């Protein structure tokens, strides 16, 4: 039990932190991720 | 005190000395 | 145009001090001391020589940079004998373990000429 | 005390895949008083054995003989008396996992205790009974010695 | 030609047991001939992270409180920290039960009785050497390293904050605190009774709890 | 014992061939090394039945069996 | 795996099946969708306009974001799921197929 | 003689350098096995009379047989005990201490289930017909 | 040019913030090139280390908190294991189970499954090596690489 | 999962009073074998289970298994068995109803 809070609350808090920005430019982050693969073909 | 009753069992250290050897001889 | 010139392995400058020792945080009786202008020709005999210390617990070194004339020999040492002390006595007997390799060869060379 | 284990070995089979490294290879010895098998991996070039050597094996948990129970870092200058004085090849590792026939009606007959010596690993299976000292995550002593018969 | 014979069925193979039976029969013949209270510290300054008023929710609870609230609360003050705490520890035969004797941890050091003092273990600092004055084993010239250098120490402070320096100088251990993550607290209470109790087993066994 | 053990190893090292050397190393390893005595026994034997083309001495068939 | 059919078992087991399956040269969706005993379900052009014009805008997303899956991910290398989400919504965000040009 | 002189640890350490000089005297297991009980090592015990039974008597030798009883007892297995003193008995059926130690754990299986209330019906009965 | 520059590329884009991508959630900086190579060879089960030589490369951990690690051989001489020296880099509490490239497919089902012979089937406990050659299978730039883990 | 795989897995059949005793401590099986109110609680979660079994076969035809997610809760599952010496031979404390809620 000790350890299952502690599950819990390390699951709250490494989720939030993969949360998405605000004012991240991800028009242009899927640009690059697609035309920088682009050129090892 | 009453000795709580034990399995009756003597332990005995032994050194039985082995069989004496006639062994198949060689010629 | 930046090459720097050769004399910086070994001339002193301004305020260099040729030794300077840190205490260690980490763990008791144990020091890092930084020598400057000098290499691994000082650094592996001094770090060898501490360790046939059977009082010194660990002794190793290190060069920061390669570039940077700098190098770093750590001491540890037993609670009972300071890593300065260990310092001082290798180098105190590494002195002597030269001048007797000099008068050894001395008397080898001149017992080879004419011997 | 803190001995976990003890028994004495004999090696049945030295590396029986054939030899993956120089200076390391498998045993594969058996027990003879507590019917045991293990698998070890020994410097094979400090500590020489050879097939069919017989070997006394003592994992401890320390080796202090009053067992004041170590903290585990390294340092050589001790005047303790220490079980390696009468032992030959000494490792130190930790144990990191125990495995045996659990089923969800009743436990295990049969335990095999995995130690890894800072890479070499080993595997005493045995019987639930001896491999009682064994706890995943503890540090542990392989204290064995070649019998000079 | 036969090789097994009444002498040598009896004999090892190469094994010698003269010299270390007469050894151990030697020993025997001489025998027939017939020849504690621990201590701990903590900061009794009110900046500190632990406080006199909270340090039972950190210590007994491994629960972390800000004792922002703790005054806010109007909470009352114990005269020292010393706990009979309910801990159930496993006999070499497996089965767990607790039991519990004195263990003082430092909150108002000079008010202590003469009794105990020289008592310190492990050892919870604030930062300043002027939390020390007075104690004993504080060296004549202001020096505290009697008490951390021979001792494990201890020092709370947040995950965030540039460590003290003389803390780190000092031999003490870091227990990092998050700001908002309270539930990270308990593993490292956990690891301070783990810290405390190698000490207290190694160094302090013969001391009573 | 073992200095002639020694010896005779060298001999039928250098000269397999000679049936003496073999049943005499074979009649030292009776001692010690039971698989010995029989290897060297059979070897003997061999040399005996192939080389020599002689019958098993009732000896060596003795030493074996034992 | 993706060109076989794929049916669950009674049991749950996932059991894919390999079915005879006709690729061609050249494509003409809608009436090869309509033919007897062709799969209207899964028979797909693999060319996007044909998807526009035979099964609408957000047919043509879930198309155009599987073909660029596939050319992106046939060297094996793998690109988050969200970049391609993103191009593919802003390529039909305005109703039609909004040319990279 | 040191064992019986009651020094227990110097014999150990006498009877552990013969075992390890040779693995084929079967008193030496049994001196072994005798000790670990002193030392109240039952579970190492328990398995050397096993393994020495095993490997040196053709056939059941009750004394052994009871010595593993023994360490079992002391060991509290004691279905394990009632079963190898069971053993015991089928060889020599006319000896009295083998009786009387399976009267002994009979008594006791019986006065464990009926002093745990946690013991049904079928258990409690046949205690009571152990008893 | 400025604070409020310097700040926002610090607080941005310094490097060690750039060690995982948003491109494909795996790492793109990893132990690459020739020390993959020393690393690999170093960690197989086979490499031993005399005091000497190890109080000299611990001199170039800068996270090592100063205290040698008991020796994996304390008899007949102490010696350390290449694995012993690289749990001391590896940070904190990491937990993650790698295979080299090398491991056999039929090694998992058949026995030495937890004990492998050929020393592949990486496995990192409470931040220590246990099992194991290191490769770019495990320092490499892929998910759940170690350093994936340490980040 | 199979039909029967499925309970094998996820389940936590509660009538079983011998394997309870393996798992859970004393003060925690008979809190399970004669509470109705926790077996209807577990056998509701069962039904959830099962319920989100036919959402994901629907999500993920073709049994693709693999999926990206934020957290990795078989990693930060086994840093907690290492941070608190967990020891999976004994049983735990941990009882059913905490988990479900």
């Amino acid at each position: 039990g000790e350890a299952f809070d502690w599950l819990l609350g390390e699951i709250e808090s490494k989720f939030n932190q993969a949360i998405a920005h605000p004012g991240e430019m991800v028009g242009a982050l899927a640009a690059q991720s697609l035309g920088e693969p682009a050129t090892q073909m | 005190l009453p000795e709580r009753s034990g399995v009756v069992c003597r332990v005995k250290y032994c050194n039985s000395l082995p069989d004496i050897p006639f062994d198949p001889k060689f010629i | 145009m930046n090459a720097p010139p050769a004399f910086e392995s070994f001339l002193l400058f301004e305020g260099e001090k040729k030794i300077t020792i840190n205490k260690d945080t980490k763990v008791p009786n144990a020091c890092l001391f930084t020598i400057n202008k000098e290499d691994h020709t000082l650094g592996n005999i001094i770090k060898s020589q501490l360790l046939k210390d059977p009082q010194v617990l660990f002794a190793g070194y290190k060069v920061p940079h390669p570039l940077e004339h700098k190098i770093i020999i750590r001491v540890q040492t037993t609670p009972d004998y300071s890593p300065q002390e260990a310092f001082t006595n290798a180098i105190t007997d590494l002195i002597s373990e030269l001048s007797l390799l000099e008068e050894r060869f001395r008397v080898a060379i001149k017992d080879k000429q004419e011997g | 005390a803190g001995i976990l284990f003890e028994d004495i070995f004999d090696v049945k089979d030295i590396d029986p895949e054939g030899k993956k490294f120089d200076r390391v290879s498998r045993l594969h010895c058996e027990s003879e008083s507590f019917k045991m098998d293990l698998i070890l991996d020994v410097n094979i070039q400090i500590y020489p054995v050879d097939l069919g050597d017989k070997f006394r094996l003592v994992i401890a948990s320390t080796l202090y003989e009053d067992g004041t129970l170590d903290d585990g870092e390294y340092n050589p200058t001790d005047d303790r008396p220490s079980r390696a004085d009468q032992f030959e090849y000494v490792m130190y590792g930790k144990v990191y996992r125990i495995e045996g026939d659990e089923t969800s009606t009743e436990a295990a007959t049969r335990l095999s205790a995995y130690v890894s010596y800072g890479g070499l690993l080993m595997r005493l299976q045995g019987d639930a009974n001896n491999l009682h000292g064994f706890e995943v995550d503890s540090r542990v002593y392989l204290l064995m010695k070649k019998l000079a018969f | 030609r036969v090789w097994r014979t009444r002498t040598t069925i009896l004999q090892s193979t190469g094994k010698n047991f003269s010299k270390n039976i007469f050894a151990i029969l030697q020993s025997v013949k001489a025998r027939e001939e017939g020849r504690r209270t621990p201590i701990i510290i903590i900061p009794a300054a009110t900046t500190s992270l632990i406080t006199m008023l909270n340090a039972k929710d950190l210590l007994q609870d491994l629960k972390f409180v800000p004792s922002d609230e703790k005054k806010k609360q109007g909470c009352q003050r114990e005269n020292e920290t010393l706990i009979q705490r309910r801990k159930d520890q496993m006999q070499p035969g497996g089965t767990a039960i607790s039991v519990t004797v004195p263990y003082r941890v430092v909150d108002q050091p000079l008010k202590l009785m003469p009794q105990d003092w020289d008592r310190v273990v492990a050892v919870f600092v604030q930062g300043p050497a002027w939390q020390f004055k007075g104690w004993p084993w504080l060296l004549p010239d202001g020096s505290p390293v009697d008490i951390f250098a021979k001792i494990k120490a201890f020092h709370l402070k947040y995950d965030e904050v540039r460590l003290d320096p003389n803390v780190q100088k000092w031999d003490v251990t870091v227990l990092e605190l998050s700001y908002h993550k309270r539930h990270l607290d308990r593993p490292v209470f956990l690891r301070f009774w783990e810290t405390l109790d190698r000490y207290m087993v190694k160094h302090k066994s013969h001391l009573r709890f | 014992r073992d200095i002639a053990k020694g010896h005779l190893k060298k001999v039928t090292e250098q000269y397999p061939d000679d049936v003496e050397a073999w049943i005499e190393l074979a009649q030292i390893l009776e001692q010690t090394d039971i698989q010995g005595a029989l290897s060297a026994y059979g070897t003997a034997t061999r040399i005996l039945q192939e080389k020599v083309q002689a019958d098993v001495p009732p000896e060596i068939l003795n030493n074996v069996g034992a | 795996d993706n060109k076989k059919k794929i049916i669950i078992t009674e049991d749950g087991e996932f059991k894919a099946l390999q079915e005879w399956i006709l690729e061609t040269d050249g494509v003409s969706l809608m009436r090869v969708l309509s033919e007897k005993d062709v799969d209207p379900v899964r028979t797909t052009s693999n060319d996007i306009v044909e998807i526009f014009t035979v099964l609408g805008i957000e047919a043509v997303r879930k198309a155009l974001e599987r073909e660029l899956y596939h050319v992106i991910s046939f060297d094996g290398s793998y690109v988050n799921y969200r970049h391609l989400a993103l191009l593919c919504d802003t390529m039909t965000c305005r109703g039609h197929l909004m040319a990279i040009t | 003689v040191l064992a019986h002189k009651g020094y227990f640890r110097e014999a150990r350490d006498v009877f552990a350098q013969v075992r390890e000089a040779t693995a084929d005297i079967s008193d030496v297991w049994l001196n072994l096995a005798h000790i670990y009980v002193e030392q109240k090592q039952y579970i190492s015990a328990v398995q050397m009379y096993e393994n020495c039974l095993r490997k040196f008597y053709k056939h059941q030798n009750t004394e052994v047989v009871l010595y593993l009883a023994r360490a079992l007892f002391k060991c509290g297995k004691l279905q394990e005990c009632k079963q190898t003193l069971l053993k015991a008995r089928h060889v020599a059926p006319s000896d009295t201490v083998l009786m009387f130690n399976v009267a002994l754990v009979l008594q006791r299986l019986a006065t464990s289930v009926l002093k745990d209330e946690k013991s049904n019906l079928k258990e409690v009965l046949n205690a009571v017909k152990e008893l | 040019q400025s604070l409020e520059t310097r700040a926002e590329i610090q607080e941005l884009a310094m490097v060690p913030r750039m060690i995982v991508t948003p491109q494909s959630n795996r790492p793109v900086m990893g132990i690459v090139q020739d020390t993959l190579t020393a690393v690999r060879k170093f960690t197989k089960r086979d490499v031993f280390l005399e005091r000497g030589e190890v109080m000299n490369l611990l001199m170039f951990l800068s996270t090592w908190d100063g205290k040698v690690p008991q020796p994996a051989i304390l008899k007949p001489r102490p010696l350390w294991t290449g694995k012993q020296i690289f749990s001391l880099i590896i940070p904190g509490h990491i937990n993650c189970i790698r295979t080299h490239s090398t491991h056999p497919d039929d090694e998992d089902s058949g026995p030495y499954k937890h004990i492998s012979p050929g020393d592949t089937k990486v496995v990192v406990e409470n931040g220590e090596l246990i099992m194991g050659i290191l490769c770019k299978k495990s320092l490499g730039t892929s998910a759940g690489s170690l350093v994936h883990i340490s980040y | 999962p199979s039909n029967k795989a499925f309970e094998k897995k996820f389940r936590f059949d509660y009538t079983n009073e011998r394997a309870l005793r393996r798992t859970l401590q004393e003060d925690l099986v008979k809190d399970v074998l004669s509470n109705a109110h926790i077996q209807n609680e577990l056998e509701r979660e069962f039904e959830r289970m099962r319920e989100d079994r036919e959402v994901l076969r629907v999500i993920f035809p073709t049994g693709d298994s693999k999926v990206v997610l934020p957290c990795n809760l078989l990693r930060m599952i086994w840093n907690a068995q290492k941070i608190f010496h967990i020891n999976p031979r004994l049983p735990s404390d941990l009882h059913p109803i905490k988990v479900v809620e």
